[PDB]
């Protein structure tokens, strides 16, 4: 700090969102980004895109790490993605609905969707903690003959990720271009997979959380998860009502 | 006309199978089970990439 405010702040905006970031960020991008072409082999109704809409940073959750528990490599993140972002919104009986959240207000209307991620980890500590984590993401990885033996930060190492230091205070931003099985996801339950399960993404505790023993000094420390979607196309107009959703499988 | 064809006949040395070991640089006499006959492989587009082994 040498000016009466702190500092120059720097700005991303994108549609009526504005994220200020103070430091260098540390990025990777899942695969190679790519225009997807085949998809129109799929579907012979117009594919309808929502830029205002989807385009749009959005706060995901707010996980809470403490110095008691921090292993190397407890999970604090271990979700099914999008679907947990896209689901976070339930009602009183943990059943999911599209209905809210203005990003995902099409997937209500819709059977079909592509498109692709980025998800963004903020950690605001102080100056005189030091940590570090790592944020990964595994294409499908539910689906794996083995997926729990990937769960290891070592194994989390090799598949696209970002590294939060926490002695630097950074941001990250792991982009994930759309790669699947087919050209296009499930928004519900229909057809009797889940909904919009592309991947798994992790956030494992690289080098365990430490403080000073002093008795004032935070014991915890939050991280904070955005996401958007890029190319969003939603194919497939049907009524809202017509299927259901239920309340979502979590991974052991 | 049937004109005879006396030309020699050549050796040749039987062997059950092609190479076990080759794997680049070479063709592969093979019975492929197509509906077509000829050098063929699935289509590609971007959305699918090339091989990452490199």
């Amino acid at each position: 700090m040498d000016r009466p405010e702190g500092s120059e702040e720097r700005t991303v905006q994108t549609s009526n969102v504005v994220l200020g970031e103070t430091n260098i960020e540390s990025q990777d991008i899942a695969s190679k980004e790519y225009s997807p072409t085949w998809d129109r082999l799929a579907s012979s109704e117009v594919s309808d895109e929502y830029p205002m809409l989807t385009d749009r940073w959005l706060f995901w959750k707010s996980v809470k790490w403490e110095v008691n528990d921090s292993a190397f490599g407890k999970m604090l993140v271990q979700e099914k993605f999008p679907q947990s972002w896209v689901q976070m919104d339930v009602n009183v009986n943990n059943i999911p609905r599209y209905t809210n959240i203005p990003n995902f207000i099409p997937f209500n209307i819709h059977q079909y969707m592509r498109a692709d991620f980025e998800v963004k980890i903020y950690v605001n500590p102080n100056d005189f903690v030091s940590g570090w984590l790592i944020m990964a993401f595994l294409y499908q990885g539910s689906e794996m003959f083995d997926y729990k033996l990937r769960r290891n930060p070592a194994a989390l190492m090799q598949m696209p990720h970002v590294l939060v230091n926490v002695g630097a205070a950074n941001e990250a931003t792991l982009k994930i271009p759309y790669r699947y099985v087919r050209p296009f996801m499930r928004c519900k339950d229909i057809l009797r997979t889940e909904p919009l399960n592309m991947g798994v993404l992790f956030v494992e505790v690289l080098i365990p959380f430490r403080t000073s023993a002093a008795s004032s000094a935070p014991k915890s420390l939050d991280v904070s998860l955005f996401v958007k979607m890029t190319n969003a196309k939603f194919t497939g107009m049907v009524d809202g009502s017509i299927a259901l959703l239920s309340k979502p499988i979590a991974l052991p | 006309d049937n004109p005879p064809d006396p030309t020699p006949a050549k050796f040749f040395v039987p062997i059950p199978s092609h190479s076990w070991a080759h794997g680049t640089n070479t063709s592969e006499p093979t019975n492929t089970l197509r509906l077509d006959g000829g050098v063929v492989g699935v289509g590609r587009s971007d959305d699918i990439g090339t091989s990452d082994t490199a």
